[PDB]
């Protein structure tokens, strides 16, 4: 997991434009439609029963909030990620017992969704890019498994 | 297996994609190439450059495999059975590739289809593009 | 597809295991633990202590689904329906972790029948794994 | 890789009792044989026909032999995969142009291979240490493609 100094500069420019907790609340809400298995996790946040169900729930963009706001964290840590996500990988073993397969469809997700917010923007080389990111931050998070 | 509404979206989707679906194709592949470089060692005799004549040659047949594949959305093993022999006897492609060549047609569609690829539509598409490959690799062994 | 040499191949493997079969399903379970820990996370109100009684009676219940399979090896899909139902709409294990059993499963195998594991007979054991997988994640979605 | 002090010493000692020959031919051979795709990379290698073709060929059996010494170079030298695999990854990527996604499924045939060679010593613990070596080696030559 290595960007180019080029690669990092769109990423960053990429991401002042973001919206990060609107695309947080979309990125987990589309997990959890595409793949509904991963509502598995999620119980406790209420109806989750169809597509506007899920998109729509409160917790579910109250938690992509929290969700994007470790991804923005990490984009400040580029070269140091498993550092950067060691205690949420601890985390997301021991106490919520989280598959880390469910990071690595999570950040396809948060490119698809990328991809619709930003259009012709989102172009081939910055697309590379962000599945460099969202690679190491799957990576990252599933470190510290045991 | 594909749901009627997920016939329904599909359909709709690829439809509204229409005369770009060979552009599409072609775009969805040099996304791949470029965000998952492994891509890359089944095509040495590509030139895989943006512009590229083989990659965009590439692309529309592609893109109209999977025109036929939902003009024949009920009958998919059959209508792609001689494309699925030449996956299986010729080409040889790791089954994980066919995941990254979806992700790909999925972002690409997204970024040209903001009103279409709803959560639903992109959860159909995912769903038939993961059928294709399906159909692709079935032969294998 | 399995074929009649993968039929054969795959009954007369199991029929050597026989009795055995719970205690292969356990060990292959504890060697996916051991080997591939974030198949733990499936497991965490389980006892997963040394010899644990949990994961021996979890591995009689494997062992028995798959005895089943093989004696309904033409008609899987429906053999296996009720199972495959609680794994889309219960248990939810995402899709990779069936490799990583499958292939525990192998190892167990291998290290059990050192006369019967013939290179055949592998790619009929791992055929026959990864077809029990696929109807086991068919209704996921 | 991230092999534990004991793991290494475990390793270590399994494969003092390994016969390359063997092991290396019955490897290679089932990554032929059970993935019969991967023959697309060995047309030169003559018969592939049937498994006891593949199994008796004399070039998959040496050649077998040559990879299993490259993994010894691997078990020699366990901190530094990436830098021990980096010549052969470059060749694997720039020449012969396979797809590590291979390396892998080889792997996965050598930890089968040394669990039939061995029965009940290849101990639930023996076989973790193992996979750790074998994700390991895929990952350091998977790692200079490009
Ligand atoms: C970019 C990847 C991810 C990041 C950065 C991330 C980050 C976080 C953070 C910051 C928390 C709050 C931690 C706390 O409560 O102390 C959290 C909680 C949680 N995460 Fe993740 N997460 C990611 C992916 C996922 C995925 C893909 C899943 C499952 C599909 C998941 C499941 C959970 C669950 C179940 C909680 C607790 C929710 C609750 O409070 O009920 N995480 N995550
Ligand atoms: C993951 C562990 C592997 C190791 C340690 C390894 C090692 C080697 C070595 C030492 C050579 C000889 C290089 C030379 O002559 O300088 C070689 C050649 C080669 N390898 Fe691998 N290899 C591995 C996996 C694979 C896989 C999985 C494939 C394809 C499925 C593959 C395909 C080839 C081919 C086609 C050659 C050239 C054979 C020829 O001379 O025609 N390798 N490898
Ligand atoms: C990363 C590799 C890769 C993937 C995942 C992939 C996925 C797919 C998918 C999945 C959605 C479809 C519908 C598809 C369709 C096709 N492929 Ni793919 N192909 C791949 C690598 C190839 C290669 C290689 C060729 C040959 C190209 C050439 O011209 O040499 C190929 C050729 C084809 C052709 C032309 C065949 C012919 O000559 O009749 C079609 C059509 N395909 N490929
Ligand atoms: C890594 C996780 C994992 C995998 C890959 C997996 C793969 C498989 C395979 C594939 C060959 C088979 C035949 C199989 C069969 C079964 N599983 Ni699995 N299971 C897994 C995790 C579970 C869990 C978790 C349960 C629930 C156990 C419990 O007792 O709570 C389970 C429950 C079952 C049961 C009991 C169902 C019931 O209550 O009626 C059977 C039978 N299975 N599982």
């Amino acid at each position: 997991v290595h960007l180019t100094p080029e690669e990092k500069s769109a990423v960053t420019a990429l991401w002042g434009k973001v919206n990060v907790d609107e695309v947080g609340g979309e990125a987990l809400g589309r997990l959890l439609v595409v793949y509904p298995w991963t509502q598995r996790f999620f119980e406790s946040f209420g109806d989750l029963s169809t597509p506007d169900a899920v998109m729509g729930n409160p917790k579910v963009k109250a938690h992509g909030k929290k969700v994007l706001g470790a991804f923005s964290d990490g984009l400040a840590h580029l070269d140091n990620l498993k550092g950067t996500f060691a205690t949420l990988s601890e985390l997301h073993c021991d106490k919520l017992h989280v598959d880390p397969e469910n990071f690595r469809l999570l950040g396809n997700v948060l490119v698809c969704v990328l991809a619709h917010h930003f259009g012709k923007e989102f172009t081939p080389p910055v697309q590379a890019a962000y599945q460099k990111v969202v690679a190491g931050v799957a990576n990252a998070l599933a470190h510290k498994y045991h | 297996v594909l749901s009627p509404a997920d016939k329904t979206n599909v359909k709709a989707a690829w439809g509204k994609v229409g005369a770009h679906a060979g552009e599409y194709g072609a775009e969805a592949l040099e996304r791949m190439f470029l965000s998952f470089p492994t891509t890359k060692t089944y095509f040495p005799h590509f030139d895989l450059s943006h512009g590229s004549a083989q990659v965009k040659g590439h692309g529309k047949k592609v893109a109209d495999a999977l025109t036929n594949a939902v003009a024949h959305v009920d009958d998919m093993p059959n209508a792609l059975s001689a494309l699925s022999d030449l996956h299986a006897h010729k080409l040889r492609v790791d089954p994980v590739n066919f995941k990254l060549l979806s992700h790909c047609l999925l972002v690409t569609l997204a970024a040209h289809l903001p009103a279409e690829f709803t959560p639903a539509v992109h959860a159909s598409l995912d769903k038939f593009l993961a059928s294709v490959s399906t159909v692709l690799t079935s032969k294998y062994r």
